[PDB]
This record gives C-alpha cells, structure tokens and sequence, in this order.
C-alpha cells in the first residue's frame, strides 16, 4: 500500500515561511517524480513546484524565488520551503508521486491546509 | 477594430487542465472565421450544426469558447455522444450541440523532458457528466465497498491523474490543445457576427 504523509501546513502572516513535508513509504523514492498543487476552494488545483529523480527542480512563475523543493532521499521525504508567503498562497497543497511503471496510477497525499491573511 | 479577440484564445499561454476547463464568453464584436482556417495548425476543425466552410456568415447570440488540454487518443471523444474518461468525467458536450470543435497537437508546448504535469484529467468519478458541467472536486474516490474517510488508500483512489507529457510519447499520447466554440441561439437578438 502506497502512502503519502502530508505535514506543514497552519496560518501565517504575510510574510512569513512555511515547509511543508511528504512522508512516501511503499515504493522506491529514489526513482520517482515528487510534485506539489495547491487548490484555493473554488477552482482547479494549481501546478506548484516539481523535482525530479534526476534532482533538477521545476518551479510556476507565481512562486519564483520565493519556494523550494528538497528531496531527502535516504529519509524518502519531500520538503517544500514556503518563504516569503503572500494572501494569493492561501489554499490546500497536495504532494503526489507518480508514473515509471506504466500500469500505475499517481498516489496522493491528503493535502494540507495553508491560510495567509492579516 | 471591433474584431473579437481569437487570439486570446488559441495564441493564450496557459491552457487550462480538462478537468476544470476555461470558458471565456464572446459578445459583441466582430468574428473573423476566414483567419482561423489561414493557419493549417489543427489536426481537428469539425463543426456540428453548422458548415465550416460555410462560415463567417451567420449570427449568434453568445460564443462561448471551452479551452483545455487533452492527448490525441482523447480527441475524438470531444464530440456529442461520445464515452471515455474525458468524455463521461471531465468535459461533455450535448447531442444539440451547435458549435465547432478545433484541436491541434502542442507537444513543443505542453510537453516538457521527464514528465510535464502541469496537466491534469479526472479518472474516477461516481457517475458521468452533465452537458457543460465542470466538476473540480477533490473527494476521495470509493471504488470498493470500503470506505474512505477522505484518506487515500486500498480501495481509494485520488480523482485527478496526471498525463505526464513527454515529446518522446507517441503520436497518440501527446499533448493536444482544444478549443470547443459554442454557439447559443435564443429568442434575444444576436451579438456576434461578422
Ligand atoms: C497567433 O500569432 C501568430 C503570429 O505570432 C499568428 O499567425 C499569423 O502569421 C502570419 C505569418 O507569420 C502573419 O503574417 C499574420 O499576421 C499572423 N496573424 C494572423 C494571420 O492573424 C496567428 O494568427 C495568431 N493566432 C490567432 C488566433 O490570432
């Protein structure tokens, strides 16, 4: 059984640094697409950030400068470092894992919620 | 310079994922159908209810143009009375649809080395669409008797799936933008001609 653990989320003032995390147990992380969405309630999710197995890291131009993805491979965790958080950051971030074995689907995490708002 | 803006449609940078599509509503301008068949893009230009070439000719009332993005083995499900995934849970089109529907591959576009998961498509769903129904929900999908309680899991799928488009895919599987051009008729008068 696939499990993605989801962990960071809370308020924060504008301005503030979050770092969200994603716990994966059950498959092989070292080979193995990480990606972030967030979905403010009442739209579609927002692609966020991504980090590859090859260690190369994909971020939106909404988020420029301001996220980070880290990829802890012995401990199979998928941190992102939310600095310098503003109103329009506000929603629930999902972390997923997916893809390399054809057949497979893409396994979720239960997402965490984010507020920025003062 | 009362010419509807077409451009801010198929030239548009971002395309929404097919499970929450972009609907953008056209009024009141001028539609100039002649440049859209002066580019050789699209590898779909099927219009149902009315002739293609007999276009750039009639009058509506509203124009509404449906963008997403799906993969060329999805294409032909964009089409009143079709099945699929795409077709049954994400987008469906009525059987009085009166409108066009173009499609043209983006795999330089909408396709990126290693996976390009801007893109998103529902997989699950607990019963199929409405005609112009968008359902963005994120509920943990039932498959089995077994609960869920919103935790993913045996039995318990996420509803959204990425596509993972890559340009080494083939020619089925790659990245396909859609725009679907509706075209209302009531008893008001009409707003878009030319
Ligand atoms: C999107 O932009 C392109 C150009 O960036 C438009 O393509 C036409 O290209 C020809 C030859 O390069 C030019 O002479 C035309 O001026 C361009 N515009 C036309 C014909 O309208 C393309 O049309 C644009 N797409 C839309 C929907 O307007």
């Amino acid at each position: 059984q696939v499990q993605l653990v989801e962990s960071g989320g809370g308020l924060v003032q504008p301005g503030g640094s979050l770092r969200l995390s994603c716990a994966a147990s059950g498959f092989t992380f070292k080979n193995a697409d990480m990606n972030w969405y967030r979905q403010v309630p009442g739209q579609g999710l927002e692609w966020v950030t991504s980090i590859y197995s090859d260690g190369r890291t994909v971020y939106a131009d909404s988020v420029k400068g301001r996220f980070t993805v880290s990829r802890d491979n012995p401990k199979s965790t998928v941190s992102l470092q939310m600095n310098s958080l503003k109103p329009e950051d506000t929603g629930v971030y999902y972390c997923m894992a997916g893809s390399k074995s054809g057949h497979e689907l893409d396994h979720w995490g239960q997402g965490t919620q984010v507020t920025v708002s003062s | 310079t009362n010419l509807c803006p077409f451009g801010e449609v198929f030239n548009a940078t971002r395309f929404a994922s097919v499970y929450a599509w972009n609907r953008k509503r056209i009024s009141n301008c001028v539609a100039d159908y002649s440049v859209l068949y002066n580019s050789a893009s699209f590898s779909t230009f099927k219009c149902y209810g009315v002739s293609p070439t007999k276009l750039n000719d009639l009058c509506f009332t509203n124009v509404y143009a449906d963008s997403f993005v799906i993969r060329g083995d999805e294409v032909r499900q964009i089409a009143p009375g079709q099945t699929g995934k795409i077709a049954d849970y994400n987008y469906k089109l009525p059987d009085d649809f009166t409108g066009c529907v173009i499609a043209w591959n983006s795999n330089n576009l909408d396709s990126k080395v290693g996976g390009n998961y801007n893109y998103l498509y529902r997989l699950f769903r607990k019963s199929n669409l409405k005609p112009f129904e968008r359902d963005i929900s994120t509920e943990i999908y039932q498959a089995g008797s077994t609960p869920c309680n919103g935790v993913e899991g045996f039995n318990c799928y996420f509803p959204l799936q990425s596509y993972g488009f890559q340009p080494t895919n083939g020619v089925g599987y790659q990245p396909y933008r859609v725009v679907v051009l509706s075209f209302e008729l009531l008893h008001a008068p009409a707003t878009v001609c030319g």
